[PDB]
């Protein structure tokens, strides 16, 4: 309805023919600045968009240090875990725990744990924001929207999306980043500018505040003002949304997890030529993770400036009107904004690419997964099967993926008071910090071992299942309508409980280590972060760089550093 | 009452300040 | 329910001059002022609002200022047509409240 004009159109239908042409035509070597631009383009998608600019409409920039916390794990990425996977000669944390601990269920299990994940915080997630995109777009219900996206995926993957990607995913996204730095820029003209927005955003409130509810009625002032700490990075311990140690402290856990474990963002980081450039790279995507304060966060800020009624609507039944779900419409903040500031040329090219990355995101995800159930679970499960047979097994794995995500859709819609940013890394929190402390521990402790890493595994994830099950089934509340959850399963913030079930995890590894078995130490040279430096032979790829850009690129996460600390005091 | 560049510069010289004491340890004993 | 005040009744300036017509609220509103000028026979006309975003179509000379609780509103070269009535109205919260109203006279 608001692209339905010959400029938009055009641009959206020549974009998609240009990618079915490049798809059609597509039927350790990378330098610094790809590594980082890649890294960058892996991490950043379109949920990055709609959960930033959402969480800083309904809560300010805090949600920046969520971006901001990335440059120092990327740090850690490129210093001490992409020198770990080059010393141990894997390219993947489960390869690298396979060659750690041996045995085959620590495999299986963060197997099992990545399809989850995949389910839950990258199909869901895609496929709703690819949804609030064309609802914001076209006025679609979440579920045509929903379907229109699948739709245009299968058209994207069967025209060969997947061998284009190898060419098309870093510059897709950067042409996307382009795009939201004139977003950015007509978002700030709208507002007066930089001190416009700062002026304004403390008194955006909805005037819609009174529900025809007689539970409700008149909604207090705490549920449809904005906070009074929105301009400050570090929040209240306690009673703050995101509470600066929680931020400081137990994202490092969950970012952590992310950037040194991803399967993909490891491979992206260790197609680098050499360290140095793995280094290089990791600075550049760094000083790259600094941008989305700007390019998301302050935008969905400015976006609730303009657009209160609707990003910042209160009672429930306006809140369904505006978006579909009662407890509120922040996640139509970037979309809503692409949709109305963006002009008749511009609003459709900033879609049609943004849904293309949609696009490419989904079918890679469906292909990873797919390949992992069909190696790492089916193949146990039918040790002898034909080629047939996988390809048959991994397109109803597909099919079962896409069903669980389109059925999980109204969760990922209302969770966190409608803040998909939240959800995403509620579920991250609730599920990696037992990742993160094996990963640790497999690293610093040699000691520990493999019914350590197993059991360390599996306890954490019942702590962090007796957390999930309770949050989403006592399901969805906002200031307005609080949920029955009981506040000590709830009320504790998940940053908070990513500390608690990292260090509970870790401690049931070093408890469980201790009363089994040691692993001798011809098992862990090269494994352990002791025996790194041994080139002693061991039972169950280059380090070197040179020193005079060693210091260079040393130095320059020193730069970077003082740069994103700056920033943070900045914003404090 | 500090403004947010004075803010960042503090932020940035506790900063330094912890890189120069994690660059002295080694100096002296790694 | 927040007060917005203006301390002047009437305001009688020259044609040609520059005049400041001032509003203070009760709390602080985050520039979530806006001014309407009333002329004797019609109704209130925005021409403010967000304490400096002009209207659509009102001119250059009317120039909204302010922060906190002290707004203004200023015509930098009043015409002889500027004679009215200006109100603040605060945006910041419901029920939106209006200033008492200066009359400016010639
Ligand atoms: O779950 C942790 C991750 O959460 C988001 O994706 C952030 O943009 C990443 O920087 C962070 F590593």
């Amino acid at each position: 309805a608001l692209i339905d004009n010959p400029a938009d159109i055009l641009v959206i239908a020549a974009y998609f023919l240009l990618v079915i042409g490049v798809g059609l035509w597509s039927m350790r070597s990378m330098v610094w600045w790809p590594v980082g631009a890649s890294l960058f383009a892996s991490n950043i998608g379109s949920g990055h968009f709609v959960g930033l600019a959402g969480t800083g409409a309904a809560s300010g920039l805090a949600v920046a240090g969520f971006e901001w916390n990335a440059l120092f794990v990327v740090l850690l990425l490129g210093w001490l875990f992409a020198p770990v996977y080059l010393t141990a000669g894997v390219i993947t944390m489960p390869q690298y725990l396979r060659k750690r601990f041996g045995g085959r269920r620590i495999r299986l299990y963060l197997s099992v744990l990545s399809l989850f994940l995949y389910i839950f915080t990258k199909i869901s997630v895609d496929m709703f924001s690819g949804a609030v995109f064309i609802q914001q777009a076209l006025g679609w219900n979440i579920y045509a929207s929903v379907i229109a996206l699948l739709g245009i995926t299968m058209i994207y993957t069967v025209t060969g999306g997947l061998a284009a990607l190898m060419y098309t995913d870093t510059v897709q996204t950067f042409v996307i980043l382009g795009g939201a730095c004139i977003l950015m820029g007509y978002a700030f003209h709208e507002v007066g500018g930089y001190s416009g927005l700062f002026d304004k955003y403390l008194g955006a409130a909805t005037s819609l505040t009174v529900s025809e509810d007689p539970a409700v009625g008149n909604i207090s002032s705490f549920c449809y003002r904005p906070r009074p700490d929105s301009y400050h990075l570090l929040r209240h311990p306690v009673t703050g949304d995101l509470p600066w140690p929680a931020l400081l402290l137990g994202l490092t856990i969950v970012s952590g997890w992310y950037w040194c474990s991803d399967q993909v963002i490891v491979q992206r980081c260790l197609a680098g030529k050499s360290l140095t450039h793995i280094k290089a790279g990791c600075i550049l995507c760094g000083y790259l993770k600094l941008t989305p304060m700007f390019l998301m966060v302050m935008p969905g800020m400015i976006s609730r400036i303009l657009y209160p009624d609707e990003v910042a609507c209160v009672v429930p039944e306006v809140c369904r009107r505006v978006c579909g779900t009662e407890v509120g419409c922040s996640n139509i903040a970037y979309p809503r904004l692409v949709v109305k500031l963006m002009p008749n040329g511009l609003r459709g090219l900033m879609l049609a690419v943004m849904l293309a990355a949609l696009m490419s995101s989904l079918a890679s995800i469906f292909n990873s997964s797919s390949t992992l159930f069909t190696m790492d679970i089916y193949t146990r499960l039918r040790p002898r099967a034909g080629d047939r047979e996988l390809l048959l097994v991994g397109r109803l794995w597909v099919v079962f993926i896409v069903v669980v995500s389109v059925a999980w859709l109204p969760v990922v819609q209302a969770a966190q008071g409608g803040q998909l940013f939240d959800y995403i890394q509620a579920v991250s929190s609730y599920l990696a910090p037992p990742v993160s402390a094996v990963f640790v521990l497999a690293l610093f402790v040699p000691r520990v071992n493999e019914q350590g890493a197993f059991w360390g595994l599996i306890g954490g994830l019942l702590m962090g299942l007796a957390r999930l099950i309770p949050e989403f089934s006592f399901g969805s509340g906002s200031c307005v309508q609080p949920s029955a959850c009981p506040a000590f399963l709830c009320g504790v913030h998940y940053l908070y409980f990513a500390i608690v079930l990292f260090f509970c995890s870790g401690l049931l590894t070093l408890t469980v280590s201790l009363c089994t078995a040691p692993i001798p130490r011809k098992h862990l040279h090269r494994l352990v972060f002791s025996l790194r430096h041994s080139k002693e032979e061991r039972e169950d790829e280059d380090i070197s760089e040179d020193p005079s850009w060693a210091r260079v690129v040393n130095l320059n996460a020193l730069l970077m550093m003082a740069v994103a600390v700056f920033l943070w005091g900045f914003y404090a | 009452n500090l403004q947010p560049w004075m803010q960042g510069l503090i932020a940035v010289a506790v900063f330094l300040v912890l890189v120069a004491i994690a660059f002295a340890v080694n100096h002296f004993w790694c | 329910x927040x007060x917005x005040x203006x301390x002047x009744x009437x305001x009688x300036x020259x044609x040609x001059x520059x005049x400041x017509x001032x509003x203070x609220x009760x709390x602080x509103x985050x520039x979530x002022x806006x001014x309407x000028x009333x002329x004797x026979x019609x109704x209130x006309x925005x021409x403010x609002x967000x304490x400096x975003x002009x209207x659509x179509x009102x001119x250059x000379x009317x120039x909204x200022x302010x922060x906190x609780x002290x707004x203004x509103x200023x015509x930098x070269x009043x015409x002889x047509x500027x004679x009215x009535x200006x109100x603040x109205x605060x945006x910041x919260x419901x029920p939106x409240x209006x200033x008492x109203x200066x009359x400016x006279x010639x």
